[PDB]
């Protein structure tokens, strides 16, 4: 019964477990472009 | 080691606000590791200041992390970029692309190759269109025709061009159904707003954390890298940018627990940024690099390369059966 809804701007980061290295990372601000 | 990380998020966290502040309100897409791995790269022919600027503007510090083990991290992280599965598919490449009859030292061909998976290409950088389609070509091969273009003008004294690419294809556990796709609101503002392709999920369970302090939602809607969704609310971007750190990573893993969520709405989209990373690169106290104290004579044995230019190029795809990650960096370098 918990609602999540990417219609706002928002974060995405893709994070190594073991060194923490991140390899991408963006934000949305609007995914028109 | 533990520093390593401390150093890892640093960099990323700093080289995303710098990118942010260039302009506050576009989309950012963009690989801390592409970026880091291709100055790595660089650092394995500097010396003295040239060689310790680099390495600390990487956040890096040197007392704490060795040379040596910064190269012996990235090797084997290079190593594990390299994967295929049903669910996923990683490739990352460098590359060194020199002019045919520039010597270079032994021990840093050899270290190229060993440490970073580098080969060398004899290029004609005077026959400028070819040596820019040679280029494009390796990195539109290495992503799988996602980056293209990454190098437009390309000066034609270029003495090389040392270039990393990396490729991230994951299928979601749970897809996306394309007959649940409806074009929704996404507000850009409170009161600016366009209509774009949502997809939704009914009851799923994905790791989940609400932090109401920061006033933002973050989910995992997927190896051994983790890939963060971090929601603010409304109006509260800029709150949930300004908290970025190392800490508040730890506290979002630490705080993440499974639980079911009633109905997840994603968007269906694709974007697109490319930079020149010189005045970042400045900016962060990587500067000899770029001047005639430039000391690169750990790559031909003579202080007679240095940096002029650094280009990065990023794309990101999210439709209903997974996400693809693309980007690419090249250093170029100029003779002195
Ligand atoms: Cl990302
Ligand atoms: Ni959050």
């Amino acid at each position: 019964r918990t609602i999540v809804r990417f219609n706002r701007p928002f974060l995405m980061i893709i994070v190594d477990n073991f060194t923490w290295s991140i390899f991408f990372m963006s934000k949305v601000t609007n995914p028109k472009q | 080691d533990r520093g390593l990380a401390s150093a890892n998020v640093d960099f990323a966290f700093s080289l995303y606000k710098q990118l942010v502040l260039k302009a506050p309100d576009k989309n950012v897409i963009f690989s801390p590791l592409s970026i880091s791995t291709a100055l790595a790269f660089l650092s394995l022919g500097a010396h003295n200041t040239t060689l310790t600027e680099i390495l600390k503007g990487l956040k890096f510090n040197l007392t704490e992390t060795s040379e040596a083990e910064i190269h012996q991290s990235f090797q084997h992280l290079l190593r594990t970029l390299n994967q295929s599965s049903d669910e996923l598919q990683l490739s990352m490449g460098n590359a060194m692309f020199v002019k045919e009859q520039l010597s270079l030292l032994d021990r840093f061909t050899e270290d190229a190759k060993r440490l970073y998976g580098s080969e060398a290409f004899a290029t004609d950088f005077q026959d400028s269109a070819a040596a820019k389609k040679l280029i494009n070509d390796y990195v539109k091969n290495g992503t799988r025709g996602k980056i293209t273009d990454l190098i437009k003008d390309l000066d034609s004294q270029t003495m090389m061009v040392l270039v990393n690419y990396i490729f991230f294809k994951a299928k979601f556990e749970m897809p996306f159904d394309p007959q649940d796709t409806h074009q929704s609101r996404f507000y850009l503002s409170k009161k600016k707003y366009v209509m774009v392709p949502m997809m939704s999920l009914h009851h799923l369970t994905i790791p989940y954390f609400r932090d109401e302090e920061l006033s933002c939602t973050v989910v995992q809607l997927n190896g051994n890298a983790s890939a963060l969704f971090i929601l603010p609310d409304q109006d509260k971007m800029e709150e949930v940018e300004a908290m970025l750190s190392q800490e508040t990573l730890s506290r979002f893993f630490e705080s993440l627990e499974f639980r079911e969520i009633g109905e997840l709405y994603l968007p269906k989209f694709s974007i697109s940024r490319d930079y020149n990373l010189n005045d970042i690169l400045l900016q962060l106290g990587i500067e000899e690099a770029f001047t005639s104290k430039a000391d690169l004579s750990g790559i031909t044995g003579a202080r007679n390369l240095a940096v002029s230019q650094v280009v990065h190029k990023a794309v990101l795809d999210v439709f209903e059966e997974g996400t693809e990650r693309s980007a690419a960096t090249a250093l170029e370098v100029l003779f002195q």
